[PDB]
């Protein structure tokens, strides 16, 4: 996350890391209940081998979750980048506690209607907070607004899909950046946090007259729904 | 603005329009309230709620 602000102690409890064989952090996820977790289907391809860290906020200080079941969308494609969502089953429960604890799922009309009409959303994860840096040791978060249709078109060297919707900022120096992938996108509505994007691309990270481009959550809510029964 | 659209309907969560009146619900994990728009959690950490 590149500007935005620290995640404070119990600010963003859904927030997931995807670690390697070598422990460390490729890509976000959503925490959507104990057994599972919402990422991006193009993480999948990030590592051979992965594991799911839950609670940690700063990753130098001191629970780690084996993935049971991949469920990748069958028709997501690095050609296009659409359909750009995979649910984790987990072999054991997560415990909620403080700093872990699932994001709601929406119903889909409610959400197109009164979430994603909302001003903003925010986006949180580990990666770099600049284009060229390190992935970020401290969990950040970052309010984004959400950008009209048209103005995310037009913007935009490749086609944005039905199944995505661009977020942040024309030439403010915040977005989310490497590393943030897969992660969540969430708005609020009084106080309670709804799961509304899965961080999915972007030219850069926070350059002039570019966007952050997510995974349009209410485009998968019946395919979710269906993976997690199995 | 009428129903669903006038403040959500007065619901805590979710709001639809069925036979012209508000209905409102909630997410998994929470019980609507006897008044049918508030949404009372189940257990400790219920979700889209931050741990403070
Ligand atoms: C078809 N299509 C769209 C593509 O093939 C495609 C695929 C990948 C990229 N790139 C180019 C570099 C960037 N990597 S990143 O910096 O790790 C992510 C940074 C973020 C910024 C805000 C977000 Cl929301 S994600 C990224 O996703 C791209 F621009 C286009």
């Amino acid at each position: 996350i590149v500007g935005g602000q620290e995640c404070k102690d119990g600010e963003c409890p859904w927030q997931a890391l995807l670690i390697n064989e070598e422990n460390e952090g490729f890509c976000g996820g959503t925490i959507l209940s104990e057994f599972y977790i919402l990422t991006a289907a193009h993480c999948l391809y990030q590592a051979k081998r992965f594991k799911v860290r839950v609670g940690d906020r700063n990753t130098e200080q001191e629970a780690v979750h084996e993935v049971e079941v991949v469920i990748k969308h069958n028709r997501f494609t690095k050609e296009t980048y659409d359909f750009d969502i995979a649910v984790l089953r987990l072999k054991t429960p997560i415990t909620f506690r403080m700093n872990v604890a699932p994001a709601c799922l929406p119903e889909r009309d409610w959400a197109e209607s009164t979430l994603m009409t909302q001003k903003t959303g925010i986006v949180s994860g580990f990666g770099r907070t600049h284009e060229k840096g390190r992935q970020s040791t401290r969990l950040k978060m970052l309010e984004v607004p959400y950008v009209d249709r048209n103005s995310c078109k037009l913007s935009s060297s490749f086609i944005i899909t039905q199944n995505m919707f661009c977020a942040g900022y024309d030439t403010k120096q915040e977005d989310a950046c490497q590393g943030d992938s897969g992660g969540p996108h969430v708005t609020r509505f009084k106080d309670t946090y709804f799961v509304t994007g899965i961080v999915s691309w972007g030219e850069g990270c926070a350059r002039k007259g570019k966007y952050g481009i997510y995974t349009k959550v209410t485009a998968f809510l019946k395919w979710i729904d269906r993976s997690m029964k199995t | 603005r009428k129903l669903c659209s006038l403040d959500n309907g007065d619901c805590d969560q979710f709001c639809h329009e069925e036979q012209n009146s508000v209905v409102c619900s909630c997410a998994r994990g929470y019980t609507l309230a006897d008044n049918g728009k508030a949404c009372i959690p189940t257990g400790p950490y219920p979700c889209g709620k931050q741990t403070l």
